[PDB]
């Protein structure tokens, strides 16, 4: 403002955030356990047991 | 090994007449009784994780 006295004043401020997050988890677990017995009581020693 | 005598045999003759081909064995007086049981089999198994 001024008056014919002058008095000067002037303020700008700007101000500015940018923030991010991410996160990622993967987990994959597989087991497997097969058994196979077979008792043959056929009476072969060698070609029965095979 | 065999800690005691196993050929001496007490009377008459027990005749073991069995097996994959045609002989005659004998079994002594010290064993009760030897069969011929030709049984036979495996086994398998797997594992995985």
């Amino acid at each position: 403002y001024e008056d014919k006295i002058n008095v000067g004043g002037g303020l700008s401020g700007d101000h500015c955030k940018k923030f991010g997050g991410g996160k990622t988890e993967r987990a994959r677990k597989a087991m497997a356990v097969e058994d196979i017995i077979s008792r043959v009581r056929g009476g072969s020693s060698g070609w029965s047991g095979g | 090994s065999t800690p005691f005598d196993n050929e001496f045999y007490n009377g008459l003759c027990n005749r073991d007449r069995d097996g994959n081909t045609l002989t005659y064995y004998r079994r002594p007086w010290n064993v009760a009784s030897l069969i011929y049981e030709t049984k036979g089999e495996k086994n398998f198994r797997t594992e995985h994780y």
